[PDB]
Formats: C-alpha cells, sequence, structure tokens
C-alpha cells in the first residue's frame, strides 16, 4: 500500500538530482559570447 | 578542658582499595586597490 508513495518520493529526489547536473553549455550549445574585432586602438597602443 | 600544658587545642569539634586513614591527621594507619599607483595609466593612454 505504500508503494506509490515510494514512487512519488523517489521521483522527487531524482528530479532534484537531474537538475543538479544540468549546465547551459550542454543544453544550449549555441550560447553566445563577446567576440570583437581588432581595431585602430590596438595598433596605436602597441606602437605606444 | 582539652588544652594540654599551655597548648590551646580546645577549639576543636568534639562529639579499588579501602585504605584506612587516621582522623585528625590523615595518614595510612576592507579596502581593495584603486587604479592609480597599481602600475597602469602610468605606462599608457595613447590618447
Amino acid at each position: 500500500q505504500l508503494l506509490p508513495l515510494q514512487k512519488a518520493v523517489r521521483g522527487h529526489v531524482l528530479q532534484f538530482e537531474w537538475h543538479q547536473n544540468s549546465l547551459l553549455t550542454n543544453t544550449h550549445p549555441n550560447f553566445l559570447s563577446k567576440i570583437r574585432n581588432i581595431n585602430v586602438q590596438d595598433a596605436l597602443l602597441t606602437n605606444q | 578542658x582539652x588544652x594540654x600544658x599551655g597548648r590551646x587545642x580546645x577549639x576543636x569539634p568534639x562529639x579499588x582499595x579501602t585504605x584506612x586513614v587516621t582522623x585528625l591527621x590523615x595518614x595510612x594507619x576592507r579596502x581593495y586597490l584603486r587604479f592609480h599607483x597599481x602600475x597602469y595609466x602610468x605606462x599608457x593612454x595613447x590618447x
């Protein structure tokens, strides 16, 4: 008679455990970042 | 009463191992740096 309650509690703990191991780089492989171009200020700074 | 030959012994109350001891004489029976003075903008600023 307690079997389905055991299923419910197991499912709760397993939900928490699956959420703990989740990272955005795995689920969203096309995550963006902050690229920029080499510009004039880089060259001016190197000369200086 | 109990004083003996000039000694005032009067003021006294009168009324594992199990060693025995004699009564009346017991014996066995904050701040994080700002940019200046940290060595940049002291070698810099091509403007």
